[PDB]
RNA sequence: CCAAGUCUCUU
RNA sequence: GAGACUUGG
């Protein structure tokens, strides 16, 4: 009883259990895990107050997506009396100077922030991870492959040993993809990868105690009748579409730079018109997969975004492109409309009629979707009501927000306990269909879903990861389900009591997403079990198999300044340096890559370079290399072009285009290098340049 | 008056200034961008029926005086455009130059009679 | 000035202004390396025929024929062009013949024109040297043709310029797109900046550098500038284009007024209330940013203010 | 090579009427360059026999690979020869010969990469692309009606 | 025609 | 490398399990990095490369 | 070659 | 605005 949650009893063993050692917690998620994350804060408080100078102290809360880094660190403002900092590029934190940094872990004692951001603060000597106690990192299932995570922990075997912090995860589902089997073999891999072994409540007493805060939603499959037939008017669209399609491949516009595959391989359509027909790609699919009316919800999408780009237009050729776009888009819409006062006829209250279109204009998968809604909150408090939906495609949340719109004032029963609302990840679509200039509303979805101003929330793989909700009462996953970890955090999010959660899935899939479901059981109750039984006594993995889990890559390299050039950055760097040369707003070129050919290998590799992909990268006229670096004999095209980065970045490091921390040489300081050796005549009148 | 003068006179004179050189005409016509497909449907009635006559009309020489025609009927004057591309057949490109601005491209052998059916679809 | 090149370059090992050195005494500053490997000297001039079709056109049209025409393509090589991997761009020697150029007409100035003061005589090589004037030029003689870049931005601005630049009938003045009052007739007097791309003047320096490296012969060189600048070295000795803006203030009639920029979307213009004849006569400028559009009113007014008083 | 056993015998008859043996074996025997191909369109993609291309162009064209890339259609159609020029010159005016080659210089201002300009015009100089299949399947063909 | 030689340039090179 | 005159070491147990824990304890007891052959790894089909 | 989400840097 | 990462197709 206090203000203050108190830790409760599996908290505290968590707790006591991790002061001593670093470790994963794997917990279902909730309040209590962030607070786990607060107390082990709490309980490494020594060292924070007296200066770096001095050997002070800070503390490091790893976040992965910045929306949750926010989240994270006003939760932990909230709860704790220290004082935390934010870091991203959105603060401008790349232009920060050494002594702002200082200053700033001065006042902050707890740096909170995305992970490169901290991952390049680190490798850019910034601080060292001596002057951190403690490391705690959340979600850390995402930490495989060169995800940052596993570069910034790579990052602890180059350092000194003795002086390596505490380093902590926290997580609610451990693994990341579809590879449920062998699953002690990953579980490995991700302990290894940290320094530490998982963690979880094992007693019957500790599990009823975590009962209370965390609930097992209930779930029922659904499915619809799949239906094929389709009506004349798609097929005409199709052949619209492709006409355009085809007149579109002539369009000829402007040179653009090149653009080929992320394998070096192939040419590609550009980003302009690459854009154009992925736009009507999806469309097309939305008007597949929906039907009708989701069609016309989608096309005024693609009304609104063209008629954006046509705004956004530079070039008469592409404005003309974009208007052309537009122009079928605006085609396609009267169609569907026609196609939808075709049948009209029907009856005139289009009130009603707005529903028996949606019936008879939409797919099966719509129809059941819609009335499972209305059997769900026909007479409910609009208070009482918090359901989420997850959709795959970014488009679908705009489309089927749209037609939840048009059908809550359609139906006399719904049109005033709904309130439906959307949100996608970054490249945030126009919410407005109205194409406006500006508008009034600037409360955000997620707010309004914390406020309660929204309860019905249309999400596309955004809200289901870390984004602190409410415990939700529903939670209908109208797609497929996809990926394990994808599953498990949506069953989670469903936290409520008698929370109720919802399968969509096509008749004929039906088994196999029985399939799917109960394979995710097994691989659950696996988990459970194998934490549950398995003991050690060393509770963390030995250096032998720390050093073993990392070497595959090509190792980093350092300088005197221990300034560190991870080989996964290598790219990131090369493209920085570049993006300063230009001197045009329109003379800006990025480094061009090429990939060498069997011929072209031979007579320069001689027979050295058989069975083996390389890469050569040629960077533009402005930069002094252009020696046509080559990459070393790497496996495969991914480890090609890192060995090239790395190579030609180590080149550019030795012609000391990099300031002895490998990033670009500034002005100021490019200029200062030359000041000592041409301004000699200054520094005797207290002035130097 | 300051909202009605200050933000406002100057907010149709902005977008003025836009649709004259800048942009590419802009949506001052007062329905709904989600209704503005219907501005043909609503287009001047009897004069609607004319070029309905018109456009089934069978008299007509070939679809380039189909298309003028059909057009004018519309009083409504377009400018063709040929659009650099890569086709051996140029590419032309048309525009309506009405509130409701639209415009259309394909080989001058197709250019025609892609008006032609645009408007049937359109103006239906 | 008093003691010409070859020793008044001795003045800065004198000064330390660069600092002497006996490998090279200032005395020797006529001896550029451009060393690095920007530049190749090895190519055969077949690759830049790939490169430069049509060479006697191109020679004749300039006035110089060219010797090594490797030069030539490492000056014609906008930066976004990848395909050339022999050379480097033109902006290391842009950087080099700007100096030249502004040293070369400057001297000629100096000899030729005593009668004219020193002020407007500065205001006149920074005219001169204006990437606007330059441009023009280059234009009249057709060598944007041949530049070999590779982005579409550079390449439209340069089709509107020459095509205003046409309609202008290759002559440098305000450079103005006046939208309405041929212009048509509207409720006010409106218009919009031509835009001059700088790339255009950076590669025709760049082209004089490459002949001085060539010929390594200055009073050829100075042979070629005067060719081809004759017109305007004739037009600007009978009137001196100061800064526009400052020639309005200075004119005694033009007492503009420039009122708030208003922003919408990525535009800004600026009401210029000004007075012509006793009678008010409201213009207004556009542009990207409050001092080009600040810029595009006085041009505006500059060039309604020339019809008035022509 | 009866000792051998099945499998390499199927193996090596595979490779002997795989597509890319015929391809090679009937490429250096040099038929394919009188395959009718490519649909009989005489208004746009043909040759007649009595006319041809400038014969300065056309030099341009054979000889400067690299300038040949990037010629689009719209530089020809921008060659609007005179009447003299088509009947008697052969080569087209020196004006028209610049005009039309700077037009290909600033094709350069659109895809070098992406566009291939000269698939549509490459019937004027007559070169034609084929699927390998098609040539193959002529190499079938011939030793069928021989057969 | 003939270009008055440059004071400065005729200067230097004589 | 051996082409450069270089050697290597060859720690040749009696059977699979023995000589895995043979290779663990020799990399938890030295720097150098082991590799582990037996035919469940496929040993066979690995090419000269 | 396509979908989702995330991050960095920059207008 | 540019790039990257993860996962999947």
């Amino acid at each position: 009883e206090d203000v203050e949650i108190k830790p409760r009893g599996y908290q505290l063993r968590l707790v006591d259990h991790l002061t001593k050692s670093n470790g994963i917690v794997y917990l279902p998620t909730g309040s209590g895990k962030t607070f786990v994350a607060i107390l082990v804060l709490k309980r490494f408080s020594q060292d924070f107050d007296k200066p770096i100078e001095s050997g002070g102290k800070r503390a490091l809360f790893m976040c992965n997506t910045v929306e949750l880094a926010r989240q994270q660190a006003m939760a932990v403002r909230r709860c704790t009396n220290f004082k935390v900092g934010f870091y991203v590029g959105e603060q401008g934190v790349d232009d920060w100077t050494r002594g702002m940094w200082s200053d700033e872990i001065k006042k902050n004692q707890v740096l909170v922030g995305t992970a490169q951001v901290f991952l390049d603060m680190v490798t850019q000597t910034y601080v060292a991870l001596s002057s951190l106690s403690v490391v705690i990192i959340d979600e850390c299932h995402h930490g495989t492959g060169h995800h940052p995570f596993r570069e910034f922990m790579r990052l602890f075997t180059i350092a000194n040993q003795t002086k390596l912090p505490r380093v902590v995860g926290l997580t609610g589902v451990l693994i990341k993809g579809n590879e449920i089997t062998n699953v002690a073999t990953k579980l490995k891999e991700l302990e290894i990868t940290y320094r530490g072994n998982i963690i979880t409540v094992s007693d019957t007493k500790e599990m009823e105690n975590v009962m209370l805060y965390a609930t097992k939603p209930t779930e029922v499959m659904v499915s619809f009748p799949h239906q094929e037939q389709v009506l004349t008017v798609t097929r005409l669209i199709s052949a619209e579409i492709e006409k355009f399609y085809v007149s579109l491949d002539l369009m000829n516009i402007g040179v653009q730079p090149i653009r080929r595959s992320k394998s070096l391989q192939c040419l590609r359509d550009p980003s302009k018109k690459s854009f154009v027909k992925q736009l009507f790609n999806d469309f097309l699919y939305q008007m597949k997969e929906y039907g009708i009316y989701a069609a016309s919800i989608a096309i005024i999408s693609l009304i609104v975004e063209f008629d954006i780009k046509r705004r956004q237009a530079e070039t008469l050729s592409v404005k003309l492109m974009h208007r052309t776009a537009l122009t079928l888009c605006e085609k396609i819409r009267h169609l569907l409309v026609q196609k939808l006062q075709d049948m009209t006829y029907d009856d005139d209250d289009d009130n009603v009629n707005t529903e028996e279109v949606i019936m008879n204009f939409s797919t099966p998968k719509v129809q059941r979707f819609l009335m499972s809604l209305k059997v769900s909150f026909a007479d409910k408090d609009p208070k009482d009501i918090c359901c989420l939906v997850f959709v795959e495609r970014r488009y679908t949340c705009k489309c089927i927000y749209g037609l939840l719109l048009n059908y809550i004032q359609s139906t006399p029963e719904l049109r005033n306990v709904l309130t439906p609302q959307f949100m996608v990840g970054r490249n945030n679509i126009s919410p407005d269909f109205e194409s406006v200039l500006e508008r009034k509303w600037q409360k955000s979805a997620i707010q309004q879903f914390r406020d309660g101003n929204a309860n019905l929330m249309i999400c596309s793989s955004v809200l289901e990861e870390g984004i602190d909700v409410q415990a939700c009462n529903h939670v209908f996953i109208l797609d497929p389900v996809k990926t394990f970890n994808m599953y498990v955090q949506s069953k989670g999010r469903a936290r409520t009591t008698e929370a109720k959660f919802v399968l969509f899935t096509a008749d004929k899939e039906r088994e196999k997403t029985i399939q799917q479901i109960y394979q995710y059981r097994k691989a659950h109750n696996d988990i459970a079990e194998y934490l549950k039984d398995r003991v050690l006594e060393k509770t963390e993995p030995e250096l032998y198999e720390i050093k073993g889990h990392f070497q595959d890559d090509i190792d980093p390299f350092t300088n005197e300044n221990g300034a560190v050039l991870l080989p996964n950055n290598a790219l990131a760097i090369l493209h920085r340096y570049c993006q300063t040369i230009p001197t045009d707003a329109f003379g800006f070129v990025i480094p061009w890559f090429h990939v060498l050919q069997e011929d072209e290998r031979d007579r320069i590799f001689g027979v050295s370079a058989k069975g083996k992909h390389v890469i050569s990268i040629n960077m533009p006229v402005n930069c002094m290399l252009r020696d046509t670096i080559y990459s070393d004999p790497m496996d495969n095209v991914k480890t090609a072009k890192i060995s090239a980065a790395f190579k030609a970045c180590k080149v550019l490091y030795s012609l000391g285009e990099l300031n002895e921390r490998f990033v670009p040489k500034t002005l100021k300081e490019r200029v200062a290098s030359i000041a000592d050796v041409h301004f000699e005549h200054w520094n005797k009148y207290g002035d130097s340049v | 008056e300051s909202m009605e003068e200050l933000e406002a006179l100057r907010r149709k004179k902005f977008t003025t200034y836009w649709e004259l050189k800048e942009a590419g005409s802009v949506d001052h016509t007062g329905m709904r961008l989600c209704d503005r497909h219907n501005y043909f449907k609503n287009f001047y009635p009897t004069l609607k029926k004319e070029a309905i006559e018109a456009i089934n009309s069978d008299e007509y020489e070939s679809s380039k005086d189909k298309a003028m025609d059909v057009m004018s009927s519309l009083k409504i004057t377009p400018k063709i455009s040929e659009v650099e591309s890569s086709s051996l057949v140029p590419l032309l490109s048309v525009e309506l130059n009405c509130a409701f601005d639209v415009v259309l491209m394909a080989k001058e052998t197709d250019i025609y009679d892609h008006i032609i059916d645009y408007f049937r679809t359109m103006l239906i | 000035k008093n003691y010409g090149l070859q020793h008044a370059f001795k003045m800065l090992e004198y000064f330390k202004i660069c600092r002497a050195d006996i490998d090279k005494p200032l005395t020797q500053l006529l001896n550029l390396e451009l060393g690095g490997k920007k530049m190749r000297a090895n190519v055969n001039t077949t690759e830049i025929d790939g490169f430069l079709i049509n060479h006697y056109y191109l020679e004749k049209n300039l006035g110089y024929t060219f010797k090594d025409r490797r030069y030539l393509l490492q000056a014609l090589t906008h930066p976004s062009y990848p395909t050339n991997r022999i050379t480097g761009s033109y902006q290391e020697l842009e950087f080099i013949g700007n100096a030249i150029l502004d040293f070369l007409i400057s001297a000629y100035i100096f000899e030729n024109n005593t009668k004219m003061n020193p002020g407007a005589l500065t205001d006149l090589r920074s005219a001169l040297v204006n990437n606007t004037t330059l441009a023009c030029i280059c234009v009249r003689h057709r060598l944007h043709f041949f530049i070999l870049a590779e982005n579409a931005k550079l390449s439209e601005i340069i089709s509107k310029f020459v095509n205003f630049q046409e309609s202008q009938g290759h002559r440098v003045t305000n450079y103005v797109r006046i939208l309405l009052e041929v212009p048509p007739k509207g409720e006010f007097n409106m218009s919009t900046n031509v835009d001059v791309p700088k790339a255009l003047g950076d590669v025709l320096e760049a082209l004089i550098a490459a002949v001085y490296l060539d010929c390594r012969d200055l009073q050829r060189t100075w042979e070629v500038i005067f060719n081809l600048f004759e017109p305007e070295l004739q037009e600007f000795t009978r009137k001196v284009p100061i800064n526009h803006i400052r020639q309005l203030v200075e004119h005694k009639h033009a007492k503009p007024v420039f009122s708030s920029p208003i922003v919408e979307g990525e535009t800004v213009m600026v009401s210029c209330q000004f007075t012509c004849m006793e009678k008010t006569i409201k213009v207004y400028g556009f542009g990207s940013n409050k001092d080009q559009a600040k810029l595009s009113a006085a041009k505006h007014a500059l060039q309604q203010l020339s019809k008035c008083d022509a | 090579y009866s000792d051998w056993n099945e499998g390499t015998l199927t193996e090596v008859k595979s490779k002997l009427v795989s597509n890319r043996n015929l391809l090679f074996c009937l490429i250096d025997a040099d038929i394919p360059k009188t395959l009718n191909t490519i649909q009989f369109t005489p208004r746009y993609t043909w040759l007649p026999p009595g006319i041809s291309l400038p014969h300065n162009v056309l030099a341009l064209w054979r000889e400067n690979p690299e300038f040949a890339k990037i010629i689009g259609p719209h530089n020809l159609r921008d060659l609007a020869l005179g009447d003299e020029e088509s009947l008697v010159k052969g080569n087209c005016s020196d004006i028209n010969y610049n005009r039309f080659v700077e037009g290909c210089r600033a094709n350069g201002q659109s895809f070098y990469a992406g566009a291939d300009f000269s698939s549509e015009v490459n019937f004027c100089v007559g070169l034609v692309t084929i699927p390998n299949k098609v040539i193959a399947d002529t190499l079938e063909a011939l030793l069928g009606v021989i057969v | 025609g003939k270009v008055k030689p440059l004071l400065i340039l005729q200067k230097t090179v004589s």
